């Protein structure tokens, strides 16, 4: 039993709609559940998750839809991981804003 | 016409077995009726014993010769049998049968009893967890187990169940063999993977009705996922 | 003493088909009083021809016999799942009587290959000074299969029972446990426990095996 | 049946995206989607210098014209990415050559 490892990666500060992928790696066992947040909200709709693979450890990612405008406004982007009754919470920013 | 056995289901090594034949129905009167006792081992095919004819006329076996006595009471209208020297290969059990004339031999059966010889006392069955150490081949399920062992006589039933009290199907019984004067049987069930990786449940528990205690121990599962 | 010995010990027939068995006598039976009887597992026995050529009351015609001397067979037109089970023949004119061996009937299917399983001892078992490892097959055609124990590449001898199952009712498999029993401090002298299993359908030997203290 | 020019994106860590005992590690995400044929063949280039160690890519996996998408990860150092190094992801496909230039200036 190892604690996923959490990471989200922010569009490039020279520009690009972008994505946010957060992944998990290096974590036993293979099912787990990932969420995104926007400003302490819950999202209904605009992510999706891909089939988790093998890299023993396994390896997930997820997609969110984002747009520029809302990244400009500072929004706050969260990945929820949950994992053996443990929850990790991600808090990211744009660096030039 | 049918026949009835009956008899003790424990008897000690180097003692007296005695057993009793009950038939209702007909008379030991006419010539070529008579009444025999066969045995069957587990695993083996049928042994004769002995063979009793009408006016108090006897056969016995020379491989058993001077080791059994045919007794016959028409007042009870049921044959004593009385075996010494018990020996535990010789645990078998012991059929009665009917023959109707000279060449109708063994008609009607009736339904024997099982006389085990055994040094040992029927304690209660003592149950064991198995872990499935399998791995780098999932396959297409999983297994889990459940020890039955040092429980005697050899009557018992297996059911499997879920943390919630749920039924499942596994069907997979082992008969019993005789290890060092004591019976031991497995028994086993077979899950979906995806329910591993799924309900919270981690374990099952084993049941066994045995009428020598209640008990029932859980089995944990490994979990490989 | 007249000793029986019937062949085959299994045949594998199929259903609608034609079964014969062989009844071997090692003498000349006074009279050709020889007859046939039917046995299932946990039921009782029953009678179904005297004599054999004349049959008994509430016995299906479609059983016939044939023979005389020391040869005698037994022939059944139009097989059933129900008669699947084991038939045995008999002499009553020795005085005292003798059984024969009996033959087992078997459904024919096609070959299967086995799952394996092993299951290393739990640590409550080894508090009591005995260690019990499993080794399971399941789901294989035919019913002969062979089961050897290597430890430490050392093949094991005079220490397995070996229990196999009935024919699955509704599968037509088989399926065996192999227990493997030693004491407690020759258990802690042992690193890997691994059972062989070879069947027809298999290319080649599949072994399983486990590492002491990872399980 | 057609021919699309594929996209190329990058995605680089935030200013606190690196962890782990020091120096700090992290990861490159070139993705390209939306290309046909199939084949594809992706390449990292760090300040010009062809990298040929420390990245993986994977399968390409489908996403009416057939779609494709291939994701490639590479791993990178914080003390590099502190230097402004620039790197520059490699798309060839069906013998177009596109460029993407990221940097952690604003
Ligand atoms: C006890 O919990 C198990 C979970 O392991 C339940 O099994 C699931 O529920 C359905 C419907 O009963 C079963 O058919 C499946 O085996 C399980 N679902 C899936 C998606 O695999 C089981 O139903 C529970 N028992 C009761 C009585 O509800």
């Amino acid at each position: 039993e190892m604690n996923p490892n959490v990471n989200v990666f922010v569009p490039p500060r020279d520009g690009f709609k972008s994505k946010l992928i957060c992944e998990a790696t290096n974590f036993t066992p293979k099912p787990i559940t990932v969420s995104w947040l926007k400003d302490g909200k819950l999202v209904e709709s605009g992510f999706t998750t891909d089939p988790v693979t093998i890299e023993q450890t396994y390896k997930v990612i997820s997609t969110l839809t984002i747009s520029e405008i809302d990244w400009l406004n500072l929004n706050v982007y969260t990945c929820r991981v949950d994992h053996r009754g443990l929850t990790f919470l991600k808090n990211v920013s744009s660096t030039c804003a | 016409v049918t026949l009835k056995e009956s008899g003790p289901t424990l008897v000690k090594p180097t003692q007296t077995l005695t057993l009793t034949c009950t038939f209702s129905g007909f008379s030991l009167t006419t010539t070529g009726e008579g009444v025999g006792w066969i045995r069957q081992p587990p695993g083996k095919a049928l042994e004769f014993l002995a063979f009793i004819y009408w006016n108090d006329a006897k056969r016995y076996n020379p491989s058993l010769q001077s080791r059994l006595t045919i007794t016959k009471d028409a007042s009870k209208k049921q044959v004593v049998l009385t075996l010494t020297n018990l020996d535990p290969v010789d645990t078998a059990t012991y059929y009665c049968a009917r023959t109707s004339g000279w060449d109708i031999e063994f008609e009607y059966w009736g339904q024997g009893t099982l006389v085990t010889v055994s040094s040992g006392s029927a304690s209660a069955p003592t149950l064991f967890p198995l872990v499935s150490c399998e791995n780098s081949s999932p396959s297409s399920t999983v297994a889990v187990g459940c020890l039955a062992q040092d429980f005697l006589p050899d009557s018992i039933t297996f059911s499997w169940k879920y943390k919630n009290n749920s039924d499942i199907s596994s069907t997979r019984g082992f008969p019993s063999v005789l290890r060092g004067g004591k019976y031991a049987a497995t028994s086993q069930v077979l899950l979906p993977s995806k329910d591993v990786m799924q309900g919270t449940d981690e374990h099952v528990v084993c049941k066994v009705q045995h009428p020598n205690g209640n008990k029932e121990k859980d089995v944990p599962l490994p979990v490989v996922i | 003493e007249i000793v029986l010995t019937q062949s085959p010990g299994t045949l594998s027939l199929s259903p609608g088909e034609r079964a014969t068995l062989s009844c071997r006598a090692s003498e000349t039976v006074s009279n050709d009083k020889v007859a046939w009887y039917q046995q299932k597992p946990g039921q009782a026995p029953r009678l179904l021809i005297y004599g054999a050529s004349s049959r008994a009351t509430g016995i299906p015609d479609r059983f016939s016999g044939s023979g005389s001397g020391t040869d005698f067979t037994l022939s059944i037109s139009g097989l059933e799942p129900e008669d699947f089970v084991v038939y045995y023949c008999q002499q009553y004119a020795s005085s005292p009587r003798t059984f024969g061996q009996g033959t087992k009937v078997e459904i024919k299917r096609t070959v299967a290959a086995p799952s394996v399983f092993i299951f290393p001892p739990s640590d409550e078992q080894l508090k009591s000074g005995t260690a019990s490892v499993v080794c399971l097959l399941n789901n294989f055609y035919p019913r002969e299969a062979k089961v050897q124990w290597k430890v430490d590449n050392a093949l094991q001898s005079g220490n397995s029972q070996e229990s196999v199952t009935e024919q699955d009712s509704k599968d037509s498999t088989y399926s065996l446990s192999s227990t493997l029993t030693l004491s407690k401090a020759d258990y802690e002298k042992h690193k890997v426990y691994a059972c062989e299993v070879t069947h027809q359908g298999l290319s080649s030997p599949v072994t399983k095996s486990f590492n002491r203290g990872e399980c």
